[PDB]
This record gives structure tokens, sequence and C-alpha cells, in this order.
RNA sequence: GCUAAACCUAGCCCCAAACCCCCACCUUACUACCAAACCUUAGCCAAACCAUUUACAUAAAGUAUAGGCGAUA
């Protein structure tokens, strides 16, 4: 049994595509 | 009092029973005095053929070859009635090979739907 | 035809056909004797006696002279275990006098298990003379 | 319903040259001698009716025909049987052999036997204990003719032997009755 | 009565399932993994409380206004109901104050 | 013996609380959208 | 009751199988299929795990007995080579021959799968169920017949307003 | 005259009739048109004549002699309809595109639910009924809310039907 | 000894994830066919009455601030 592959960080920068209406409105100014 | 019950001809008053009627179509109108009028233009006049000399019958023999659905797809019918008279035409306007631009003259119209049935 | 709508009439149009009709008809022995120019249908509800005597006139050839017709009411108090009301349908019933003289009666129509019976004519039933006891033993 | 059985008896042979039917039946098998037949005759027949005061009812259901086990079974139901087989004289023998379709085979045995039945409360209505009484008996053996068992089909009552033993039990018949009109006359 | 007259069927346990054989496997993914992650963000299950912990009251606050406009309007309407309810418990009800 | 309170008649159900006395004001449009809520079957006499 | 998942696929089993039985009553003997019930997985075999039934049976009178054939699982019971007389699984190999059909796991062998009248007064001919009598028309039925028959009609047909 | 409602009088009470077989949408599709409508009013007769069989037999509380002769031609007359119905839709579209006979369109019925309204035939131009401008198809707002309610109570149908499913399955796979 | 006891899937609760769903029917609904929608939320409940007043991610912080400077906000 070996164990699941161990959580980590998404390896890069996290851009969230500005088209779906879900992401956060904190996510998408400049502060980010 | 019934209220889950099918609203019928058999329940209310007199007024209501002579009123609503059933699934049974009109022929005609109520001219003055409750008299009644009817037109021949509106009875379903049936036609029927001559069954004389006909070959089929109800039911078709067990022997027949088993088959396979394939249903008369708009494209199939053009090709099999057109495709022919196009092709021996074109080597010499739609009209001249079945297609009627409007339908308003015609007495079977397709849409609207005018013919019964 | 039934379940179809029609087209409308304005003065002036052409005759409305129906060229390959829905209505099905059945007949029925009356419950309480009839005249002998008399036979009894049931034709579906959305007919009308101008309907049927076209019907059979067109379809049988059976020349008709006068037709009456009744709306028969089915009994909606027959209750199912959840207790709910279970209505037969309501049915409509054509007497339909014929013409010329003539004459009709709805004629009399109707006019594994051999091992039981075979065991059971073979069965040996209890002798009573032997009182009970199991006979086949021959000792 | 595929019945293990031969409704009836095609031909019962009559209590006082078939080697056709030899030869439509042991070719289903290929593998039987008639002179065989005698031995596991008799052993069924032993051992069958010893299960009968068993009461092992499943394997009662495997020795014995359809037509054979519930008469037998209801009867002996709530009430002990004491069967048992003592030393022979005669050796028992083939009396025929008889061929969907299904096949007869006949036996005829001379045996030396005992029967003792009791009530459900113990006692006894018929037969003796220990008493060795001779019998004559005819018993017809049913083939399935794939893996048709050679059951014991029936036996069959001949009617020039002796009747039945008697009973140890009082019993009336009450035949002619009376009515409420109609008189004993 | 109440009490029972047969045993229930033994239950078979497998103490050596998968989900069994790991429970806390990734449990330390700080103390000695970088400090990368957090256990907080290793719990799967509710939004609301993924790493948190209250009364009934805070519970329902937080449920409120952080997942209160994606919920059914009935739930929604019970929701605030219950607010209003502990509010009035939690703040004039008791023994001690 | 009391219990006479209800005359029953037919004009007075369907000109009191029919389909097209619920569709004549707004508050019997609630009426309506209430019972085909809860699911019933006699949505208005 | 539990059955478990087995499509059509997947499902071997059909209706006049040669099968012999892993377990239960009647151990290790062939018998043939009469019906298969998908639904409920009921597998009667002539003879074989036959329970045997009182029928006929009041309070007093017992009737007669009949070995009624209890229906048998499809794991407690497999096929049966024609050859090797061994009961292998039906392991779904494609082959030449056949692409979904029963192949032994054992050995290559492909066991092939088990599945008059009269015309009478009121029955059609098969030479006249056949006739291509068909053109191809663009003219519907309504107008086809009134032309064939000869039902004349020139009033025409006016203007209604649909909505 | 009225003794084809009842067939060839051999086989009255005789418990067991040959039926041919029911026919075939294709094998009507190879058929004509005349022929197909002769055909059609040959199935009516003999449909009558199944069904006043059927009643009698009821009403003498004798057994219907074989009852799977009527489903068969009712079977056939369901095909029959397909048939020329086929060439009805294959006609509308290849000379008018439509893809329905009856002409309808999609409103908003009192209650806001989006619905199918076929139109029915009148005689004067819409504008000056009195009939059909009293009959509402708009939405006024306070509908909206139930609206919502509405989906809201499919959705959770939806989400239970769905879920109970999957535990099936997972009750399955825990006994193989 | 009767009456009774006794059971275990039908299904359901909370989450995640995913955006969701032929004919007749506003006239007396389920009946083929004729001259008008927008306007604060209310007061129970706390203040031991009641009249101003009184809730609809994390940390800054129950801090600035309001308040019969009070309950509370």
């Amino acid at each position: 049994y070996r164990a699941r592959p161990p959580p980590r960080r998404r390896p890069g920068p996290r851009w969230p595509d500005p088209e779906d209406l879900l992401t956060p409105r904190w996510q998408l100014g400049p502060r980010y | 009092a019934d209220r889950m019950s099918k609203w019928t001809s058999k329940r209310g008053p007199r007024s209501f029973r002579g009123r609503k009627g059933r699934g049974a179509k009109g022929i005609g109108f109520l001219t003055s005095g409750w008299r009644f009028v009817q037109i021949k233009e509106m009875v379903p006049e049936f036609v029927v053929p001559d069954l004389t000399g006909f070959k089929l019958k109800p039911y078709v023999s067990y022997l027949a070859p088993e088959s396979e659905e394939t249903p008369l797809t708009a494209a199939q019918l053009f090709s099999e009635a057109v495709a022919p008279a196009i092709e021996k035409d074109f080597k010499d306007n739609l009209e001249k090979y079945g297609f009627e631009p409007t339908q308003e003259g015609k007495l079977f119209q397709l849409y609207p739907r005018n013919f019964l049935r | 035809a039934r379940n179809v709508v029609y087209p409308l009439y304005r003065l002036g149009g052409p005759q409305l056909r129906v060229f390959r009709t829905n209505f099905f008809i059945q007949l029925v022995r009356p419950g309480v004797a009839q005249p002998e120019d008399t036979v009894q249908f049931r034709i579906p509800m959305e007919m009308t006696r101008v309907d049927l005597r076209n019907y059979l006139e067109g379809i049988y050839n059976v020349p008709v002279a006068a037709v009456r017709t009744r709306v028969q009411h089915g009994s909606n108090k027959r209750r199912d275990h959840r207790n709910v009301r279970i209505k037969k349908p309501d049915y409509k019933v054509a007497y339909v006098q014929l013409a010329h003289g003539q004459t009709f009666t709805f004629p009399d129509l109707f006019p594994l298990y051999s091992m039981l019976e075979e065991e059971r004519q073979q069965r040996q039933s209890s002798d009573p003379r032997r009182g009970g006891v199991p006979s086949w033993f021959g000792l | 319903i595929h019945l293990a059985c031969t409704a009836g008896i095609f031909d019962a042979y009559v209590p006082p040259a078939s080697q056709v039917s030899i030869r439509r039946i042991k070719d289903y098998d290929a593998n039987f001698k008639i002179k065989d037949f005698p031995e596991k005759a008799k052993d069924i027949f032993i051992e069958a009716h010893l299960c009968l005061n068993n009461s092992d009812h499943d394997r009662l259901h495997t020795l014995v025909t359809e037509h054979c086990f519930p008469d037998m079974t209801w009867d002996i139901k709530y009430k002990t049987v004491r069967w048992s087989f003592v030393e022979s004289l005669e050796p028992s023998h083939v009396v025929q052999v008889r061929c969907n379709v299904y096949g007869q085979i006949t036996v005829r045995m001379h045996t030396r036997q005992t029967l003792a039945i009791y009530d459900r409360f113990g006692r006894l209505m018929y037969g003796q204990e220990d008493v060795p009484k001779d019998v004559l008996e005819y018993v017809v053996f049913e083939k399935q003719l794939p893996y048709g068992s050679w059951r014991m089909h029936t036996k069959i009552v001949p009617p020039w032997a002796p009747p039945k033993q008697p009973i140890l039990k009082t019993v009336m018949i009450p035949g002619p009755q009376l009515k409420p009109e109609e008189e004993y006359e | 009565i109440g009490i029972r007259l047969t045993l229930p069927p033994p239950k078979v346990v497998d103490r050596w399932n998968e989900k069994r054989a790991m429970f806390g496997v990734y449990d330390n993914i700080g103390i000695l993994g970088n400090f990368e992650k957090h256990p907080k963000e290793l719990i799967r299950g509710p939004i609301w409380l993924r790493g948190w912990k209250g009364n009934e009251l805070q519970r329902c606050i937080r449920k409120r206004k952080m997942v209160g406009s994606r919920m059914f309007a009935d739930d929604l309407h019970n929701l605030n109901k219950r607010i209003r309810y502990l509010y009035k418990h939690f703040n004039r009800h008791g023994k001690f104050r | 013996a009391r219990g006479n309170e209800y005359q029953p008649s037919n004009i007075k159900r369907k000109n009191k609380h029919g389909w097209v006395r619920r569709l004549s004001t707004p508050a019997g449009v609630q009426v309506i959208l209430r019972r085909m809520l809860k699911g019933r079957k006699s949505l208005s006499h | 009751v539990v059955v478990e998942p087995i499509s059509d696929e997947d499902w071997y089993l059909f209706c006049g199988d040669t099968v012999e039985i892993l377990e239960g009553k009647d151990a290790g003997k062939q018998g043939k299929v009469v019906q298969v019930i998908r639904q409920r997985n009921w597998v009667v075999v002539g003879g074989l795990n036959t329970h045997y039934r009182y029928i006929g049976k009041t309070m007093d009178y017992r009737g007669t007995m009949i070995p009624s054939e209890a229906p048998l699982l499809h794991r407690q019971v497999k096929l049966v080579d024609p050859m090797d007389r061994k009961p292998t699984e039906i392991e779904w190999r494609f082959t030449e021959a056949g692409e979904r059909v029963r192949v032994s796991t054992r050995s290559g062998r492909i066991i092939p799968k088990p599945e008059t009248w009269i015309d009478g007064p009121k029955d059609t001919s098969v030479e006249d169920a056949l006739e291509r009598t068909y053109v191809p028309c663009l003219k519907t039925l309504q107008e086809e017949v009134m032309e064939a028959m000869g039902i004349k009609e020139t009033r025409k047909y006016k203007k209604v307003y649909w909505y | 005259g009225l003794e084809e409602f009842f067939d060839d009088p051999k086989n009255w009470g005789q418990e067991k009739v040959k039926s041919g077989a029911a026919w075939t949408c294709q094998q009507l599709r190879n058929k004509s048109n005349e022929d197909l409508h002769k055909l059609w009013y040959v199935l009516l007769k003999e449909r009558n004549m199944l069904l006043t069989l059927e009643q009698e037999a009821k009403r003498q509380r004798l057994p219907m002699p074989s009852p799977e002769r009527l489903d068969k031609v009712v079977d056939s007359m369901d095909a029959l309809d397909k048939v020329v119905q086929e060439r009805e839709d294959a006609l509308r579209l290849l000379q008018t595109g439509q893809e329905r006979a009856r002409p309808g369109a999609w409103r908003r019925d009192i209650f806001g639910r989006i619905i199918w309204h076929k139109f029915k035939q009148w005689v004067i131009p819409w504008h000056l009924n009195k009939r059909y401008n009293r009959k509402r198809f708009f939405a006024l707002p306070y509908v909206d809310h139930f609206l919502r309610l509405e989906r809201e109570k499919r959705a959770r149908i939806k989400a239970r039907k769905e879920n109970l499913e999957r535990k099936k399955a997972k009750i399955l796979l825990k006994k193989f």
C-alpha cells in the first residue's frame, strides 16, 4: 500500500482566468 | 365538495349541464331563438377506397424476409425523387422540378396544416 | 378523427375530409332486449350521430335509418387499498336503427393436468376396512 | 416438468421373447446386464424399506419415485414403523423387460419379513412385532431412458394372492344412512 | 418488549483496509516538510469549517457570512431563525451571569 | 341537530373559489402558487 | 435481494446452454437451461437442484409431490466444454470468427451460443408484401388519393389567423 | 353488411386462431400510398372485429380466444401512421423547412413556467379579440420568488436520487 | 394456550463536486371556431414598565465611534 503522493503547494503562480464569474474580486486587481 | 373528481357535464345546475359538451366536435352554429343550423362543410365526410382486387391483407406471412428500420430522412426522399431529374436536366429556377415557393394556393397546405390527419 | 385539431371553416370553404379515419367502433349485445331493427354500438366519446351514420354507410355499406346516442357514466365508487377513488371510463353507446325493414340480432359467439385426473381416479382412497394402516406394504 | 417416472404401466405383466426391448433400451446406456438386476433389486428394496424405518426424508426421495414417495410417507408420518427383512429362501429374478420414452422392468420376489407399526402414542395397530412371515411380491422398476436412477416405481398386487393381515382395531362401516324424509325402505 | 431474540449478523470489520491503514499519514506535513503546508489544509469537508472550531452560534454565523448567499431559500430562513434564537438564549438565558 | 351551515351550490363554487377567481387578483396567484409548490392535486376547485 | 451488476456484455449464460454446477445440491452434474431470467438471475436446470414440493395440500388432503427445479445462480453454475469435459471460465476474448463469443480460458476453444408456419386464410403471400409499387412522389397522401380516385374539389381554402 | 364485424363463422369459439405477423414499419415504407390507404382501412375492419369480439367475450366471462391478434394489429396500425407521417415530415421540410406542422411559440404563463403554446385557429386577428387578451402571457415580479423555490425543490430531489444511487452501488461492491 | 413478541432494507440527513430543468387548458381551468407592474419592511422580543433605542476566511477589535452615554449597537 504505497501511500498517496504527499500534498504540495501548487508549483507555480496562480493566474485565475478573468472570464469565470467566480474568480474572487480580490484575486484580480494589481495587489495580488 | 368532490374536489378531486373530474369535472364533466353531469354535475352542475341546469346551465352547466347544457353548456359543457364533451370532446364531440361542433358542426354548426346557433341562430336566434335557440335554433341550430348545421353546415355540410363541417361534417367530416369520409373518403373510402374500392377494396376490389386488393392483394394486401391484415397480416403478413411469417416467412417474409426480416428487415431493418431506416426512417425516411428528408435527404433520402429528395435524393430518390429529384437527383436523377436534376442530374439529367442540369446539362441544359426550381419550380420545374417540384418546388413550391409558397403554399397559400394549393388546397393541401403543409404548414400550417389544413388537411386533417 | 379524434385527438386532432380540425381545419376551421369559413363561408365557401372546401369540404372537410378525413382520408384516414381514427375512430374505432365496437358493438354489443343489448342488456335489455331491443327492437329487431336496432343494433347497439359503443363508439368513442369524441363522436357524433352524423359521424357514426356516415361511418357505417361509408366503410361497411349498411344503410342506416336513425341514430340516437347516450353517454354512460362509469362508476367512481370502487376504492383501491390506498383509498383512492378509481373511475373506469365513461363511454358512448349508439343505437342504430337500420333502414329498408332489415333485421339483426347479435349472434351467439362461443356456441399437465391429465396427471391429476389419472392419479385421482387411481388415488386408492382410504379403504375403511384398513382402519388407517399404510396399505401398500405387501408384507 | 420432467417427471422421472412413467405414467401408468404400458404392459403390466399378468401374474401367472423380448430382445427387441433389450436392444431399444440397453443402447441408451450401453452398460448393463439383466443378471445384474436381481442383486441390485433386492439391495434397493431392503435399503429403501430400512430407510422407511429411519425416516431419512432425503434418502427416500433419492431412492423411490414421485408416484411412490408421498403415499408411503403420509401414512408413515406421525407413526413409527419397525420394518425388518430376515433371511430369504428364494432369489428374486426378472419377470420381463419393457421399453417421452422411459422403460420399465419387473421383478418377482419371495421374501421373509416383519412389520410393526405403532400409533403416535406408541400402541400397536398392525402386524406382529417379530413373527417372520413369508411374502410374495411383484415390483415394477422404472428407468428414465441421461443419468436415470433405476428406482422402484411401484408394487402391484396380484388378485390370486391371499388377502391382507388382520387389524388389531375395531372398526365400523356406516353404509345406508337415514334421510330427513327418505325412509330405510 | 425492549429486547431482541436473534443475534444480528456478525459485522466484518477489515481493520487493515486502505482508509484504516493510513489514518494519519501526512498528519505531520509541517514539522517535517519544511512547513510548506499545514495540517489545516489536509482535512476535507465544509468550506466554512476547514480548520475552525466554535460553538453552534458562531458556527451558524460563519455558515451565513461565508456560504449564506448560495444556500437555498428555506434553509437560509431556517438559519436566520436559528441565529435569532441562539442569540436570545446565549445572551439572556442560563445560570451564570 | 345543528349543522345546516352549508347548502352547496356549484355557481358559488366556481364564482368564489375557481381557477378564474384566483387568477383575477395577484393574491389569488399567490394562493395557486403556494398550492402547486406544496404539490397538491386540487390547485383550485 | 442482492444480484451483482453483470451486464449483457459481461454475462455469458443463455437459455439452452450445457451447464454444470459447482456447488449446492446435485454437485458436478450436467444439464440444460430452459430459461434464463436476467432480472433476478434464475437458472432452471432439468432435474438438477430440484426440491420436492407437495401439490394439492389441504389441512388433510396431501395430494402429490413433484420435484420443482429450484433455479441456480450464475456463479454456482458454469458452462460445459463439448470436448474437454471441464467447466472453464468464460473470459470474453475477441476472435476472428466472432468478436463476441464464449471462448474458454484453459484452452483456445470457442463455445457456440444456443438460441414452421404456413399461410392462413387471412395472411399475405411473401412475394406480394415486397412489391416496389412506390414511385418517389412529392405529393402528400391527400393529393395522391384525391387524384387517383377522382374526388373533385375546387373551392379554395380561405386564410385563417393562427395564434 | 354488418357481418364484417365478426370474422368468418368457422372461427367461432375455436379457442385458437393462427395469427400472422404484424406489419413492420420498413415493410410498409416499401409500399405505395394508395395501397397504404387501402391497407389502413382493411386493418380498421379487422380492429373493429377484434374489439367487438373482446367486448363480447368479456361479457360472457368465457376467455378471449386469442387476444394477441388485437395487439398485433394495433402495433401495425401505429406503424402505419408513422410511415405516412414520416413522408409528411419528409415533405414539410423539403418545401417549408418547418419542423412542426402545427404552428406554436414559447411563452411565459402567469406562473412563470416556460410553456410551449401551440396555436389555435381563429378568424379575427388577435389584437381585437376579447377572450385572448384576458389570458395573461407575462410574469409579474412576485412570481419570481416562487420560481426559485420550485427550482430548489427540484434540485433537492435530484440530489437525493443521485446520492442514493451510489450508495446502492457501494453496498454492492462491499459484497463482492 | 391466545393476543402478542422479534427482525432490515425501503429510503432518508449532512457535505463535497457540478450551475439547473398526439389533443386540451385564464369562459365555470383542462372547453376546436369573434370588437393593467413599480411606494421605507412591521411590531413581537431586551431595556426586568415604556414613550428615543434594540443583531439579519483570518487579524486589526469588540478598538475608534454611537447610545433615556443604557440595555445594547
